[PDB]
């Protein structure tokens, strides 16, 4: 009856709260994917119950075991029914796993860290223009 | 200092890296761009 | 951004509740709830 | 923009064609087919 | 840095408070208004 549905801890997504040691259930956790997986179960009438991927991985194929992990494996093996996570849709993973519209859209981004000269004052005028006041 | 993907490629004082077991990853190993193929070997040795 | 993709809600094959999630997911994309989600967590959020 | 959509290839419900098609499309979109596309005719193809 | 109700329930670094008893303590308890009870449930904690 009650419906388990995977997810995985990540800034907004999931969320612990603050006080969630003294919470139980549902209430434990906070973030875009719970609010998502909330109106989802509110819409198509069914009652959840939240589980964090034990592994915390989003889910990838051996490429000897050919065994998958993360979400993908916990729906794959019947463990899970509904994975409400940032889980991207791919190829791979299209071929084993029912994937809805996207929710939201993205990319791959490169993260670096953050990071005038004694002549300054002969910046407001180009290069050309001083070169052509000499001549 | 990095602007692009091609210039983290051709440097290399700085690394670079990813998730172990998520869509970047796969998404450098099975790409056929040369600058992206360039990158996954960088990151895989 | 190296390429343009997204996020998805992700059922087992063969499953009964794939149309109901999908049909779910358009009707909290139409409504608007999907971007007011997104606002809510991550601009409105910012302490920087 | 007022809101975010996305065009789809559209097939009669029940059809053959269907998952073939998706298919198809999630395999242009991970080689850069899609990106290709648009670049030449949107970008590369700037008159202005 | 602050120019309306609605940047104080949107940050973290400055609290808030009202009297303990008394017509404001009442207002943000009673109120229905997305922002008020945010607020309210902010500092009933």
């Amino acid at each position: 009856r009650t419906i388990v549905v995977t997810t995985i801890l990540e800034s907004p997504y999931v969320m612990y709260k603050k006080n969630h040691e003294q919470l139980e259930g549902n209430e434990r956790y906070e973030g875009y994917c719970v609010d998502l997986a909330y109106e989802i179960a509110k819409h198509v009438r069914i009652k959840y119950k939240l589980s964090i991927v034990g592994d915390g991985k989003y889910g990838a194929r051996d490429p000897e075991t050919k065994i998958w992990n993360g979400m993908v494996g916990e729906l794959v093996y019947g463990r899970a029914d509904i994975a409400v996570a940032p889980l991207t849709i791919t190829l791979v993973r299209e071929e084993v796993i029912d994937f809805s519209k996207p929710f939201m859209s993205l990319g791959i981004s490169i993260m670096i860290k953050k990071p005038p000269g004694v002549f300054s004052f002969l910046d407001p005028l180009a290069y050309e223009i001083w070169m052509c006041i000499v001549f | 200092p990095i602007e692009s993907a091609e210039d983290l490629a051709k440097q290399t004082e700085i690394a670079y890296g990813t998730l172990d077991s998520g869509s970047t990853k796969e998404f450098f190993r099975r790409s056929k761009i040369a600058v992206y193929e360039k990158m996954w070997s960088y990151m895989k040795s | 951004n190296l390429d343009s993709k997204g996020y998805g809600v992700a059922t087992p094959k063969g499953s009964a509740l794939g149309t109901p999630v999908n049909l779910a997911v358009l009707k909290l994309s139409e409504q608007g709830i999907l971007d007011k989600l997104k606002n809510k967590w991550w601009y409105d959020k910012g302490e920087c």
